[PDB]
């Protein structure tokens, strides 16, 4: 590519789960969802990439 | 209002006041300034070219 200051940024979005609320196969009890732990986040940077 | 436009070579904006021409050795950050009754409002604008 052509000339660039390499610059770059982690996301994961990540997700954790609980089971037996009541039952199993038919669904999750809870999950939570987030992205770095934000509801929101942004690349305010050259590069990126994410989990 | 007037607008300025200046750079520095750390993210710190407040540590600098500098334009590099030509070649750099490292990446320089930019920002814009511009006050409305002492509203101080700043923001990063982008990484300059490597030239
Ligand atoms: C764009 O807007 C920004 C938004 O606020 C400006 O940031 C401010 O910049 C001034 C200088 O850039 C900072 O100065 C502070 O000064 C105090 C006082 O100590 C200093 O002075 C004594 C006397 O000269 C000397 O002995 C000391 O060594 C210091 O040098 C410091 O204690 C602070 O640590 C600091 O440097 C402002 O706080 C600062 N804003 C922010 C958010 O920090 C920025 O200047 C504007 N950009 C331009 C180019 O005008
Ligand atoms: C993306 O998710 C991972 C998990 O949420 C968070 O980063 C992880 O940080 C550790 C510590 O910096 C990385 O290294 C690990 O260290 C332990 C202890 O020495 C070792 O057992 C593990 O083998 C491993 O080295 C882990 O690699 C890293 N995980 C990943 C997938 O890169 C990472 O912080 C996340 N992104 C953001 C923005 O937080
Ligand atoms: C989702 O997050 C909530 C919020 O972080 C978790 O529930 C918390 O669990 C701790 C440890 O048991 C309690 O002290 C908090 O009061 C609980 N918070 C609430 C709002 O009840 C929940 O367990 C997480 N769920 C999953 C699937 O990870
Ligand atoms: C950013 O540019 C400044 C210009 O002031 C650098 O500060 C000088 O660095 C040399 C080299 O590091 C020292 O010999 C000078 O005495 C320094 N300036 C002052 C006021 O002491 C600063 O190192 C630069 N780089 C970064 C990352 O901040
Ligand atoms: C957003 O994520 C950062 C992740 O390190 C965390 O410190 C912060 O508290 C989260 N934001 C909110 C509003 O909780």
């Amino acid at each position: 590519a052509l000339p660039i200051y390499y610059q770059h940024t982690d996301i994961n979005f990540t997700a954790t789960a609980s089971f037996g609320g009541s039952c199993y196969v038919c669904k999750p009890h809870q999950v939570n969802i987030s992205l770095n732990g934000n509801t929101s986040v942004c690349v305010r940077t050259s590069h990126f990439s994410i989990r | 209002y007037d607008v300025l436009f200046y750079c520095s070579n750390s993210s710190s904006g407040v540590l600098d006041t500098t334009i590099p021409f030509g070649p750099s050795s490292q990446p320089y950050y930019c920002f814009i300034n511009s006050t409305i009754n002492t509203t101080h409002v700043s923001t990063f604008v982008g990484i300059l070219p490597p030239t």
